[PDB]
DNA sequence: ATCTGACACGTGCCTGGAGACTAGGGAGTAATCCCCTTGGCGGTTAAAACGCGGGGGACAGCGCGTACGTGCGTTTAAGCGGTGCTAGAGCTGTCTACGACCAATTGAGCGGCCTCGGCACCGGA
DNA sequence: TCCGGTGCCGAGGCCGCTCAATTGGTCGTAGACAGCTCTAGCACCGCTTAAACGCACGTACGCGCTGTCCCCCGCGTTTTAACCGCCAAGGGGATTACTCCCTAGTCTCCAGGCACGTGTCAGAT
């Protein structure tokens, strides 16, 4: 009956998704499971970047965001990722100059553009926030997210199924130590494994 | 030691079935009665602190809101499903362990189909209204004695069942350090004396 | 030359120190010792009190906080804790009734009554807090400061040291398993052992 | 494995001295270059949040409050002296293991005197000028070399041996559930294993 | 029995803290509707509860294999002072760039309902 | 053992509501940059010495082997309630509605805390 109150999800993960994979589709549950990694994703960067760093009450940066992912994601990744967000700062300058700007939210792949001011601001970490942070953010949990569900869906390719499951986002995780060790602290659906390696007597 | 025991604990046969879950690929007689306690730790731990959490709330059932700012309050990043979850039965079959269709006891693992066949189950493995029995005993025992939502109660069920396994895990790595297969009690209690100790 | 900015601890640490144990005295490092400890057990407990419990933007209670302690306090510890807590209620009541009043903070024996209002108001986890979560604050710290200090104090007997020294506090958090489950997870000086017991073959 | 080992590296000496701070009895002869590796990982986390932190800060040298900051950042409860804090010399000596008073080599314990005359020590046991220089090859080799404030780089003393005593006590956790007296690098591995993975 | 130095104590200064008063909203309480929990009946069935064979798992005594613990001598540099440079750490100033806040606009997201085909079960080759 | 026929409920598709996201606008404000002061970090020297590293001796420690016994795990059968589904009921969850209590904001008063300097005993030899 009543409308909802949560984040928005649902389009802009299955946004974007053809391009990573046309043919495979989602389940609603795996949907739901993505998307409250990404704001889970969020909220420990923004935690990070916020609450951390800036000594005093001094704005959020977009550098800021960008530091804190950086050291959050992986060496490699990490390092691939922040080129990315730079890339991500570019294109949103151009969306800026741009009178269309964020209307269509010109080219920002995931809703992220949309959730990325809720993530901060209400984090409440400070009030003073600067949108290139929120663009920041945007980048980071959207090539996150890209990663991991380019990874589960070829997973579900593997498994030959139309719409992603559940297991195979537990799979790519697994399977991934970059996004593991950034995510698979959580708690999520059945057992949540680590699948220690090398059953060997030591 | 330090075994929280109290009058109502899940049969062993769902705690081997854990075991094996978390790929434990045998386990000593008395491996049993610990992690029952455990569970039953982590159980007391994530309700009392949601209970006092809708206790603030000037509240009367405990709803999934509470119990996941509960468990974030423990530090874990929980979520679960408020449509469909994942129920119990549902299940691969216990005496469809026998494989005509690729025998088991080979070696490598020797079971080989137990514990895969288990752990390819989306389902929760705990009973879900012994478990609610839990629920309603242990806020009797401390809790005043209020209303629960089985959404709750089913994502406290992931939460604890994921940990727990989590536990197993690393009472595995343990054993396996150790050198040697089964898995014993005293290693369990190792295990959560690293875990918090 | 510039004047102090970080939490008022020195005096108020020192005071009620007496009526603990009139012969012993401190270590100026250990008495730093014990502040951070007390700054950290109350972020800790605000932010869980704040932070966690009480759904939407809603006032912070005294109540809250009182729950905050009961949980984050040891069985036991946490029992006779709130109940102390509402006798330091009870204590501020009288106080308020009082025109004298917090002027001279009324038999609020630490400084806690002064750094309360700090530790809740600037954890920013909100903006809206009761003043009675003060006193509660208060309370809490006061009496897990006094029954550590109370600790090291004898310990400090038992090594006969007119002064505290750092060693006697970390003996005394890992001599109570109640106090060490709260603060032993943190960092100070030394190796900060929790010094593992029954070295015999498992 | 996975040990990054890096140009400069503390003796060896210390590393047992860290040890058997710990209460370590005894050690394999390969349990020093993985310590020396993982407290060398340590620093290096350390260094980058600390490092990046000024950068932010638009910064030019590290001080107190930035390694602080960092470190809770690590999720570490963290303080240090500002005025006076604990440095080297300052320690039990090495010589002085003999006790003609209260002769050592007894047994439970065996050793009796080394351990607890090591840990009774408040000094901080690396030499603070090797760390440094660590910390300058460090900010050369990733940190844009910047430079050090004494007090930050000593409460990072602090942090980064306290963190691996840590380390170490569950090792020797380890060892003890294994069942064996010296502690090996392997439990050290194992350790830091369970300790992220 | 002595010495170093940490600190107890004396002098001087002002910001941290408290109280009166107010604004005002944030909060507590109360009423109502029905949604959703809690309990009960009935049924199946499947898992809990349990034992036997066995075969492997665990380890006591023992030595195999060795290299680490202990102990001593030298060389390296660690500590620590001493001097000097200046980079730079912090504080204050101006100039303004930028992100809140208000209000209006648009269509994307999503609830709810209907369509159906991907997917599970099973018989034939 | 594998492939194709059988069948369903769940996923995709569609409709419609409205409010999330956007836009421009302003304000004022946070902050970024410039400039000054002088501390301390850094470099270098240079000395002391403690430590580190290297070298020796021996035996203490890891652990696997037989060899023993010794225990859960496979298999089974026996037993009861777990699950599930449906019905009843009402407790209470959320929602709206009404009242007033609570602290923040401001100012002012005040004192106990801050630093800084001098002599003495706490603690290690």
């Amino acid at each position: 009956r009543k409308r909802d109150k949560s984040v928005n999800f649902r389009l802009g993960l299955r946004n974007m998704l053809a391009q990573i994979h046309p043919d495979i589709s989602v389940q609603t549950e795996a949907l739901s499971e993505l998307s409250n990694i990404a704001v889970f994703l969020g909220k420990k960067i923004s935690h990070g970047a916020v609450t951390l760093l800036p000594e005093g009450t001094k704005t959020i940066k977009s550098s800021a965001v960008l530091l804190a992912a950086g050291d959050l994601y992986g060496k490699d990744l990490g390092r691939h990722a922040v080129g990315e967000m730079t890339k991500a700062v570019t294109r949103y300058g151009s969306a800026k100059e741009s009178k269309e700007g964020s209307r269509s939210s010109k080219a920002k792949l995931q809703i992220s553009v949309a959730r990325s001011e809720r993530l901060l601001r209400e984090h409440g970490g400070c009030s003073r926030v600067s949108e290139g942070a929120a663009v920041a953010l945007a980048a980071a949990i959207e090539y996150f997210m890209g990663e991991v569900l380019e990874l589960a869906g070829n997973a579900a390719r593997d498994s030959k199924k139309v719409r992603i499951s559940v297991k195979h986002i537990t799979l790519a995780i697994q399977n991934d130590a970059a996004l593991f060790a950034v995510v698979g602290k959580g708690v999520f659906s059945g057992a949540g494994v680590s699948l220690i390696s090398v059953p060997i007597p030591r | 030691d330090h075994v929280s025991v109290g009058e109502t604990q899940i049969p062993k046969a769902s705690t081997q079935h854990l075991l094996r879950k978390a790929g434990s690929l045998s386990a000593a007689g008395d491996t049993e009665v610990p992690i029952r306690g455990f569970v039953h730790m982590k159980l007391h731990k994530l309700v009392q602190k949601s209970l006092l959490a809708m206790q603030l709330a000037k509240r009367k059932t405990i709803m999934k809101s509470d119990v996941k700012k509960a468990a974030e309050l423990m530090h874990l990043p929980v979520f679960a499903i408020p449509t469909k979850d994942s129920g119990a039965k549902g299940s691969v079959f216990l005496s469809c362990r026998q494989k005509g269709a690729g025998s088991a006891g080979t070696g490598s693992e020797t079971n080989s189909q137990e514990v895969r066949s288990q752990m390819k189950s989306t389902c929760l493995i705990i009973p879900k209204e012994r478990f609610r029995t839990m629920a309603k005993e242990i806020s009797k025992k401390e809790g005043h004695d209020v209303h629960i939502a089985e959404a709750a109660l089913d994502m406290l069920q992931v939460i604890v069942e994921s940990c727990t396994v989590r536990l197993l895990e690393k009472a595995l790595v343990i054993t396996y350090s150790g050198k040697r297969t089964r898995v014993t009690s005293k290693d369990i209690e190792t295990a959560f004396m690293l875990e918090h100790g």
